[PDB]
């Protein structure tokens, strides 16, 4: 009926001239434009107290405020997780803190803050409270009195915290997650006397370990026949990433995985292609072995 | 300013010429008239208004605060406010960290001119306000705050307590007011107090801080136009430092009368 | 107005110029001894002959047709006027060069050893263990998808 | 049994006002009008969201709430069919109901029913139609129920918001739109809930159906 | 012709006066002599001789194009040369692009949506080859249609000026209702359809 | 941006110079770097990255326009007033360095993060020489045009930064430091040059 | 050496109308600028002075600026670059427009890029051809003698101190060249050929000039004399000499503080202001009291 041949671009220009044709075309060989499978990931690499005052144990540094640090890297993203101190005077969930996050990704531009920063900074601060990782039990200070001689035996703490992301190419709303957790459990209170912080002596953070989380996003794309037929079939890609993947995928699934089987936090928006039952199931079962090798990378 | 390329050129060839004619025709170590008012703000310890050639005018106020030298790292703020240009533009806030490094207390200006008791000690605030200006005007600034601190009267002590003062006397403020002066390099000649058009084609600029009869730490070399920006010869560097070496006394028995 | 060659400038010259001292002669109008329809009428066909000024397709005024044999004498004088002007020490500097040009490793710090570091990806078996993908596993579905995107020269139905 | 009122202000092309429990929420939409430079699409239609809290400037709580509103209406309305233009979409919540500092899923719930319904007053493409619930969990006998009140929330566990989008009368359920969840659950109690909350939207947008036919009606024919 | 290094770093000498071009500038060294003029590279790369060129990259970079947003940002789209726009805006008389792509084939990607990229306008008059003046541009493009029009008089006081008055110029990508359709493919001159669809639309083909 | 209540108080506690130096591993800008320095009780490590050429709409400037920003980090926050201060100086010195004439009607944005500055016991004088090197790393990653590579030193307080083999300066910065000391100062910032010069071409012709 | 003036204590150192005030109650009269009609009688909306020409009633302000009328010879450069129009500045209420068919091109009737031959800040003179409703004036330069200004250097004065005469341009001693312009824009360059050999020394239906881009490149002068730039350098010293001492400029006042500074024979005490008083004063005694 008809026979027309179409017109050939090289794969540099097709993921310019329509990310929506790139990406088709990729899905058709089981690939990704990320040079990745449909249910691969992205190996991260991580530095906890590289960047703190308490870096060497015995070597203290001379003038230093960060209590941890954290220099996450998945891919090509660079992820640093700084986290500042101070303290408050004081005259279920409600039992439960959380952090203050301060989102600044870089991506070459001037101004206040972006949607994005504001958006990340607040996801952050609401994970944390639901997931019940911070009680306010373990805020309270222990402060003595020195006379010199100090001696332990209403002050909390308040505890700050500055991500700053650089060379973003996706979602970073889960590399933030992940950099946090992971700078959470290097962080060390200071002790204070009578209010004065003490400049050697520490105390670890008590977090609640059984709460503990990772991030890991999913995608639903719905294929079509016109780049390699009644109805036609779906396919999951797991962690998004590269311009392409990210404006043309209406329809993901972020979750906080916790060990035990348990769930923190889960997104379902399905704008794009439809959400079975089926892809719901397999990406919770993807997330829990995500969250496994995340927690049990280098520690 | 702004300027075309075919005068330009012009005002180019003419200034790096051996002869170094100038535009005015004055000579390289050469000023413009300058008028300069003192004492006029009651509500202030010091106040100074300067006038420059081009219409250029700065008003200089100072005022005064005592406060704990043990727990006040600073005693000299200077805040710089220019007409029609924002609180936090970039060309604001570099003259703000400039000023604050020639009149920084212990370096540019010595703390114990200003020691009252040996707890409490005096703050000076120096705002300014630029109502014009056509060139770089970190030269005029410290010519006016010069005549405002060596006007300047404050408060009498009276003599651990807090500190009591005189109801009439007032004592005057000794102090050495550094000053800096703007250089201007043309190819391979030095200009002293360049001009709107003189540094608008100029290769490079320096920037000279002047205190106690010599040249003090805080000096920069930033460049006058983004338009012609040339590299200069180590040379030059020392040919115009010492040349307001000669001259700047000249400056200071002309300022301080 | 009506795009006419600049090379044939000199022709409109002297049909406008003697078009006025006609029209300036008989007291009349410029257009009415000949407008600009039929100015560029002439300047177009170009009638050597003394029939072609007065047969032409579009018509011609009372000064045309009674000056037929001036004016058709006129564009053959500017035709052979047309067509009349177209006819007619390395060494010792090279020295310097080579002279002067007689004048001319840590790991990390800090972060130098987690920042350049290359792309990786890893991939999950059955039970739960990671598997990281060598380099050359990506490189061949590189080629793989380039070769197979220039081989589409047929649609069907 | 909440309350809901259509076409309450003069100067946008659609209003709404949507009542539940204690959580009240009004939205206005006006469009298709003309865009500014940074806003208009060349191909579909630009959405400007704005949601703003009862007390208080709107700070970056609200900000993920204009993110994941934007997210629900966005698939719902064909915006192919107005090219280079713009819809303003305003929620402004007059009493929240619940807590704002430690919850934010009332509020959510509410947004995207009064935006929903003034989209349909103000006559715009709608694809299909919505409806949002909140679901929290006590942690006492550990069951799903919908809408939890403000002291239902302070003893849950896990909070969710789950909008739905249905066709054909108010019955199939074309695709999920929205399911934002928080707390602590398993994925024996996410289908535990999923189930349960798409039979209570489903009576929801026929309850929908009903209010946006009693007040559209009587405008039009007679 | 070639004595010097292979590679070439910003301020290696290269020749003395030779000519400059793309990487060089003539400037003028003293070494207790006269000065000379000598051409130094500013770029690193490998240096190339023809006319004395330096072009940034190793070889493994050009062919890997690991340079790729680094080369549309230099070679800027001259007089003549044929690119790749997207349609942005449609006017009566004219219709508003982007340029996407650039050749000499081979492209190069422009700057990755926000502003501040390269955009042209093709003018009516300039759209077919056959009745320049009377035409319709709503029948010949659409917003969001890959456009290959060549470039023309370079009066680039915001936009270029393009044209389509070929054979193989017009509509070389587009979608049915501005993409919310299937990908159409061109058929006649002026008549792009979707096999899937079975829908028609007036375009500007080039086939 | 939550910052958290206002009734909080922050936290209150009563020869050889090592050298690394990167480029690339940013994929937004088109050239970047990276340096660190250690040595005695002082470290420091800043990120620079330069998003350009970027075309400018409507402009018709005869030549490039450079825009250099440092932001403070997450250690050692210096004061805004001062960041912007080295930054008009940084510009003045590139604006020598970098060939404007080459990219009309277009800009250059530089963005330095002093990530990690770091002191073990004005203190911007001594990262002012680290800062310098590490925009030219970027700039010459990003392809961009440099007249010879620029380098600079410090030498108590006093730095000054030089080009062509230390014969000609480009910038000249001083701050605190002591009285007559120009010429010790300035050749001990000269053999400094030379240090940091020849060690950024070793890094950037590494693969 | 500087000469520093000080103070100390303080902060500084006809018919005359005002606005809101009565001027006449005779409805027989025309009313001008400065002036606003109402309940039959008429007043003024700025201070100055009442001036009755004819029957035109009009109040002369203080402080006036450039008022471009018909046939004026200005100086001014170019602010911006439109669509076939350039809006050059001329120093009135607006800017001036230029359009394109306002200037002499070489190319002809044979192009949109206008900004190679003028662009932004260029300066040139020409002459006010009309005038718009809102007072906006239109130059062209259809003449050789406008042209684009180089091979000298540009200065301003007040509108208000300019004397209209016939030639618009003078020729003056020393290889120099002097362009006055009414709205206050002198042109201090060297005599080229076109002011020295001309300032100072039935079939025909006319035909048409070719002039090409010499006259507007950007090209200034080779060599240009060391003797000559320092008598441009001496001129621009005794113009704002003159207009500090609100002295109308003319051709015979020029040549004539010329003279007065060959007594310092030094083109940089000039910049001072107590020799701009003592020149000013030479000539507004040795002249209007002499002839």
């Amino acid at each position: 009926t008809i026979e027309i041949h179409p017109i050939t671009f090289p794969p540099e220009v097709l993921a310019r001239i329509s990310p929506e044709l790139s990406l088709q075309r990729h899905l058709s060989l089981g690939i990704r434009p990320c040079l990745r499978k449909y249910e691969e990931f992205r190996d991260v690499a991580i530095e906890n107290n590289t960047l703190s005052r308490y870096a060497d144990a015995g070597n203290i540094d001379t003038k230093n405020n960060i209590l941890g640090s954290n220099v996450l890297k998945s891919g090509k993203t660079i992820v640093i997780t700084s986290i500042t101190g101070g303290i408050i005077e004081e005259t279920i969930i409600a039992n439960y803190a959380s952090v203050y996050p301060v989102v600044e990704v870089e991506r070459g531009r001037v101004g206040a803050c972006t949607d994005e920063e504001m958006t990340i900074s607040q996801k952050l601060h609401d994970s944390i409270l639901h997931s019940r990782i911070l009680p306010k039990k373990a805020l309270k200070v222990k402060a003595g009195v020195r006379s010199f001689s100090v001696l332990y035996p209403k002050w909390s703490y308040v505890l700050y915290a500055k991500i700053v992301v650089l060379s973003r190419t996706g979602p970073v709303f889960d590399l933030c997650w992940n950099s946090l957790m992971y700078a959470l459990q290097s962080v060390k209170l200071p002790r204070a006397f009578i209010i004065i912080c003490d400049q050697t002596k520490s105390v670890p953070l008590m977090i609640n370990a059984k709460n503990i989380a990772f991030a890991s996003n999913y995608g639903i794309v719905e294929l079509d026949p016109e780049c390699q037929m009644d109805k036609l079939n779906t396919v999951l890609i797991a962690d998004l990433d590269t311009e392409a993947e990210e404006t043309s995928i209406h329809s993901t699934i972020s979750i906080l995985a916790a060990p035990s089987g348990n769930y923190k936090q889960l997104t379902l928006v399905g704008g794009g292609a439809k959400i079975t039952p089926e892809m719901i199931k397999r990406s919770l079962l993807l997330s829990r072995v995500r969250a496994d090798d995340l927690s049990t990378r280098f520690n | 300013m702004s300027l075309s390329v075919a005068e330009k050129s012009y005002l180019y060839d003419s200034l790096a010429s051996t002869p170094s004619i100038r535009p005015d025709g004055r000579l390289p170590h050469q000023f413009r008239p300058i008028e300069i008012f003192t004492d006029f703000l009651p509500s202030s310890n010091g106040s100074s208004r300067i006038i420059a050639s081009d219409g250029s005018e700065c008003i200089v106020s100072i005022k005064s605060k005592v406060v704990d030298h043990h727990v006040e790292n600073e005693l000299l703020q200077v805040d710089v406010d220019i007409a029609g240009q924002r609180d936090d533009a970039l060309v604001v806030e570099t003259i703000t960290s400039l000023l604050n490094k020639v009149l920084k207390s212990g370096s540019g200006v010595d703390s114990s001119k200003l020691q009252l008791t040996k707890k409490y000690s005096f703050k000076i605030f120096v705002d300014v306000l630029v109502i014009s200006s056509h060139s770089h005007p970190v030269s005029l600034i410290s010519f006016a705050i010069y005549s405002a601190l060596n006007s300047t009267y404050l408060p009498k002590l009276i003599s651990e307590e807090l500190p009591t003062f005189h109801d009439y006397d007032m004592v005057k403020l000794d102090i050495n007011p550094p000053l800096v002066f703007i250089l201007a390099v043309v190819g391979n000649n030095m200009l002293l107090d360049p001009a709107a058009n003189e540094s608008e084609v100029a290769n490079n600029g320096l920037i000279i801080s002047w205190s106690n009869g010599k040249i003090t730490s805080p000096i920069r070399s930033v460049a006058l136009n983004d338009s012609n920006v040339k590299s200069f010869k180590p040379h030059l560097l020392k040919q115009g430092l010492a040349m307001v070496e000669k001259y700047a006394p000249d400056v200071v028995r002309s300022l301080e009368n | 107005q009506y795009n006419i060659p600049p090379e044939r400038e000199v022709l409109v010259r002297e049909l406008y110029q003697w078009r006025d001292l006609i029209a300036r002669r008989d007291d009349e109008s410029p257009r009415f001894v000949m407008p600009n329809q039929l100015l560029a009428a002439l300047v177009a066909y170009t009638p050597t002959d003394v029939i072609g000024v007065v047969s032409l397709t579009n018509g011609v005024t009372e000064h045309v047709r009674q000056n037929a044999k001036l004016l058709a004498n006129l564009i053959r004088d500017a035709l052979r006027n047309i067509k009349n002007t177209n006819e007619e020490q390395i060494r010792d500097v090279m020295e310097r060069f080579s002279v002067l040009c007689n004048s001319n490793t840590n790991s990390s710090i800090l972060l130098g050893k987690i920042l350049p570091r290359e792309e990786h990806d890893i991939a999950y078996s059955k039970d739960g263990l990671p598997n990281k993908v060598k380099t050359e596993d990506i490189r061949i579905r590189a080629q793989n998808f380039k070769s197979a995107l220039a081989n589409l020269e047929d649609i069907i139905f | 049994s909440v309350q809901a009122e259509i076409g309450i202000l003069d100067h946008v092309d659609g209003s709404s006002e949507f009542v539940s429990q204690d959580t009240k929420v009004i939205c206005s939409v006006t469009g298709p009008i003309e865009p500014k430079a940074r806003q208009e699409l060349p191909t579909q239609l630009a959405l400007e969201i704005i949601v703003r809290p009862a007390k208080g400037v709107a700070t970056t709580r609200e900000k993920v709430l204009e993110d994941k509103l934007r997210a629900v209406l966005t698939p719902l309305i064909t915006r192919h069919c107005y090219p280079r233009q713009l819809c303003q979409i305003t929620c402004q919540i007059l009493e929240s109901g619940e807590d704002e500092a430690e919850f934010s899923l009332r509020e959510l719930s509410c947004c995207i029913n009064a935006a929903f319904l003034a989209l349909v007053d103000a006559g715009i493409a709608l694809n299909s139609m919505c409806a949002s619930i909140p679901i929290a969990i006590i942690k006492d006998t550990s069951d799903i129920i919908v809408d939890p009140t403000a002291e239902q929330l302070k003893i849950s566990l896990s909070v969710h918001t789950l909008a739905l989008e249905f066709v054909n009368g108010g019955k199939v359920v074309k695709n999920v739109l929205l399911l934002d969840s928080n707390g602590d659950f398993n994925e024996d109690q996410l289908f535990s809930l999923l189930e349960l909350g798409e039979q209570k939207c489903q009576e929801l947008v026929t309850n929908i159906r009903r209010i946006i036919q009693d007040n559209i009606s009587p405008r039009l024919v007679v | 012709n070639f004595q010097f290094p292979e590679i070439a770093y910003p301020g290696k000498l290269i020749c003395p006066q030779y000519v400059p071009g793309p990487g060089t500038k003539l400037i003028q060294y003293e070494h207790n002599g006269r000065t000379l003029e000598a051409i130094t590279a500013t770029l690193v790369g490998t240096v190339r001789c023809e006319l004395v060129s330096v072009l940034p990259g190793t070889e493994k970079g050009r062919k890997t194009n690991k340079y790729a947003n680094n080369d549309f940002a230099n070679n800027l789209p001259k007089e003549g040369d044929i690119v790749l726009t997207r349609v942005t805006r449609l006017s009566l008389q004219r219709a508003n692009v982007e340029i996407l792509a650039v050749e000499d084939a081979t492209f190069s990607v422009s700057q990755a949506d926000l502003g501040e990229t390269f955009r042209g306008i093709i003018r009516s008059q300039d759209v077919r080859s056959t009745d320049r003046d009377r035409v319709k541009v709503i029948e010949c493009f659409k917003p969001g249609d890959i456009v290959r029009a060549q470039v023309l008089s370079l009066g680039d006081g915001t936009n270029y000026y393009l044209t389509t008055a070929r054979n193989d110029l017009g509509v070389v990508f587009a979608r049915a209702a501005n993409g919310a359709g299937g990908l159409m493919y061109a058929t006649d001159w002026q008549m792009m359809t979707s096999p899937v669809t079975g829908a028609t639309e007036k375009r500007k083909c080039a086939k | 941006r939550l910052l958290g209540p206002a009734a909080a108080k922050p936290m209150a506690f009563s020869s050889e110079q090592e050298l690394s130096l990167h480029t690339g591993f940013i994929e937004n800008c088109n050239g970047s770097a990276l340096v660190e320095a250690r040595s005695l009780g002082h470290q420091t490590s800043l990120i620079t990255a330069v998003y350009g050429p970027r075309s400018i709409r409507g402009s018709f400037t005869s030549q490039g326009t450079i825009s250099i920003q440092l932001k403070n980090g997450l250690l050692e926050k210096y004061n805004t007033n001062e960041l912007k201060e080295v930054s008009s100086f940084l510009m003045g010195i590139f604006n020598s360095v970098v060939n404007l004439s080459r990219y009309p009607k277009s800009g250059i944005d530089i963005f330095v993060y002093l990530t990690y500055d770091k002191d073990l016991t004005s203190q911007i004088s001594s990262l002012i020489p680290h800062c310098i090197t590490s925009i030219t790393l970027a700039l010459a990653d990003a392809g961009i045009e440099l007249v010879d590579m620029a380098g600079a030193g410090e030498a108590n307080g006093t730095v000054v930064s030089f080009i062509k083999n230390g014969e000609e300066i480009v910038g000249f910065w001083k701050d605190d430091g002591d009285d007559e000391d120009l010429l010790e100062c300035l050749d001990r910032c000269k053999e400094q040059y030379n240090r940091y010069r020849d060690l950024m071409i070793s890094c950037l012709m590494n693969q | 050496v500087i000469t520093i003036t000080k103070r100390n204590g303080a902060f500084q150192n006809s018919q005359i109308v005002t606005p809101g005030e009565l001027v006449t109650d005779d409805p027989i009269w025309m009313r001008g600028h400065g002036t606003y009609f109402l309940d039959n009688m008429t007043y003024s909306s700025v201070a100055g002075t009442v001036s009755r020409v004819n029957r035109l009633l009009s109040v002369i302000p203080l402080k006036g600026r450039y008022a471009p009328e018909t046939g004026d010879h200005v100086v001014g450069r170019i602010a911006e670059v439109g669509n076939k129009r350039w809006k050059v500045d001329i120093g009135g209420k607006q800017h001036a427009v230029l359009m394109l068919g306002s200037v002499n091109l070489p190319g002809g009737i044979l192009e949109l890029q206008m900004r190679s031959f003028l662009k932004e800040g260029d300066l040139l003179n020409a002459e006010v051809q009309s005038l718009f409703q809102d007072g906006s004036a239109s130059l062209h330069t259809r003449s050789l003698k406008y042209g684009k200004l180089r091979n000298g250097m540009f200065c301003q004065v007040p509108s208000s101190l300019i004397v209209r005469a016939k030639n618009h341009t003078h020729n003056l001693p020393g290889n120099i060249t002097v362009v006055l312009g009414v709205n206050g824009y002198i042109w201090l360059r060297k005599t080229s050929q076109m002011d020295l050999a001309r300032d100072t020394p039935p079939s025909i239906t006319r035909l048409e000039e070719e002039s090409s881009w010499q006259i507007y490149s950007d090209e200034n002068d080779p060599s240009i004399s060391n003797n000559i730039r320092q008598a441009i350098c001496r001129y621009a010293n005794v113009i704002k000499a003159l207009a500090f001492c609100e002295i109308g400029i003319t051709q015979q006042r020029i040549v004539s503080a010329y003279e007065a500074s060959m007594v310092y024979s030094n083109v940089g005490e000039l910049i001072e202001k107590n020799v701009m008083e003592s020149i000013g004063s030479d000539i507004l005694t040795a002249e209007k009291m002499r002839g």
